[PDB]
């Protein structure tokens, strides 16, 4: 788990959002500065998330089983939907695509990024097909 | 036996001993022993090519150390894989058996001084250009928290507990090496710890990766020596409160 959380700090602090957010935060005093300032990198380029256009975006999501599996296992449900959100192209937020690895090891993670996916989802939706599946 | 301990596996056991049965079987010299003959078949690999692809990393320095660049090769072009990537990927372990014999009182004796005089010998052979000579100081330079916790592995104070894997030096020898590092650097700066500031996340590095070996082991002795190198690499860092370890001292 500290492994994963070190892996996807340094890829957001990486990232445009996270310098952003950055220049925004950084006026508050608050003990997680201190201790986020070491992954923190300076470099010319920013960080460059890949973005896969795949074929039918919607295969991974449009399956009954995959969204009511309930074989008394809770935890592989949720992994499962969650990395079926994230492998899917519909999601547009850059941060969102570099939590996957630390969605795979922690429950409560898959949880609480869930809403926020399915957020970022509806957000792009064009011609509501997103919507209605 | 593996049960027994506590190894889920019996990989996991044999490979634990497995750089000490390594050394034990080079140091017969005989022309029937060599790394081929090795009885892989105790180990579940099937053939010699998986015994080579699942533990060239520990059989690589072996053969480095003791100047068998033809065996590498060998066992290069079988496994069908970079002989460059091979070599550079095994480059801290063989940097935890070249250098620390340069800086802890050389031709003090007759005996360790010829350990000191094959280290500088293979050396300055792989400073060629055919080897890594060109690449030699930024492959050095690259992975710096690699070659600090290999050489911190290394730790065994001489009680009544087994001895770790067979390359094993004391704390103050350790402590050279590490002098050695800094001094010879380009700028030559007079602690190790300096150029380990210039990056801080490699403090991150470090510390977990003398915590993950701690968390693989169960053996209570193995766990004390683990907990041994940590509280010298944690004294060496507190050592270095004056400048602050480059903002990741918190």
């Amino acid at each position: 788990v500290r492994s994963a959380a070190v892996t996807c700090l340094k890829n957001i602090l990486a990232t445009k959002t996270g310098h952003s957010f950055w220049e925004i935060y950084k006026m508050t005093t608050d003990p997680m500065l201190a201790y986020l300032q070491p992954f923190r990198t300076s470099r010319k380029k920013f960080l460059e998330v890949p973005r896969f256009d795949k074929e039918n975006p919607f295969e991974g999501l449009d399956d009954i089983n995959l969204w009511i599996p309930l074989s008394e296992n809770h935890d592989i449900w949720i992994k499962t939907l969650t990395c079926a959100f994230l492998d899917s192209g519909g999601t547009k937020c850059e941060i969102l695509q570099l939590l996957k690895p630390m969605c795979e090891v922690k429950t409560d993670f898959c949880q609480t990024v869930l809403p926020y996916l399915i957020h970022d989802i509806l957000l792009q939706d064009t011609n509501e097909s997103w919507r209605n599946l | 036996v593996s049960e027994t301990f506590g190894y889920r596996r019996l990989e996991d056991f044999m490979a634990s001993h497995l750089d000490y049965l390594v050394l034990e079987w080079l140091n017969l010299q005989d022309t029937e022993y060599n790394l081929s003959s090795f009885p892989f078949i105790l180990l579940n690999y099937t053939n010699i090519e998986d015994f080579y692809r699942s533990c060239y990393k520990v059989l690589i320095p072996h053969l480095v150390i003791r100047s068998h660049f033809d065996e590498v090769k060998s066992i290069a072009n079988q496994i069908q894989e970079d002989w460059k990537s091979l070599l550079t990927d095994c480059f801290p372990k063989i940097l935890v058996n070249i250098l620390p014999y340069f800086a802890y009182e050389g031709t003090r004796d007759s005996g360790m001084a010829q350990q000191r005089e094959t280290a500088t010998k293979v050396y300055d052979m792989l400073k060629s250009e055919n080897l890594l000579g060109k690449q030699i100081d930024h492959l050095f330079i690259s992975n710096l928290p690699e070659i600090v916790v290999e050489l911190l592995m290394t730790l065994h104070e001489p009680d009544l507990d087994p001895a770790p894997n067979p390359p094993h030096f004391p704390s103050h020898v350790i402590k050279a090496t590490f002098a050695y590092i800094s001094n010879c650097h380009k700028t030559k700066l007079k602690s190790i710890l300096e150029i380990l500031s210039k990056s801080p996340d490699s403090y991150q590095k470090i510390l977990l990766a003398i915590c993950e070996q701690a968390a693989e082991t169960n053996n209570v002795y193995k766990k004390h020596r683990i907990l041994k190198i940590y509280h010298l690499f944690v004294s060496l860092l507190l050592k270095d409160i004056k400048s602050g370890l480059g903002g990741a001292w918190a």
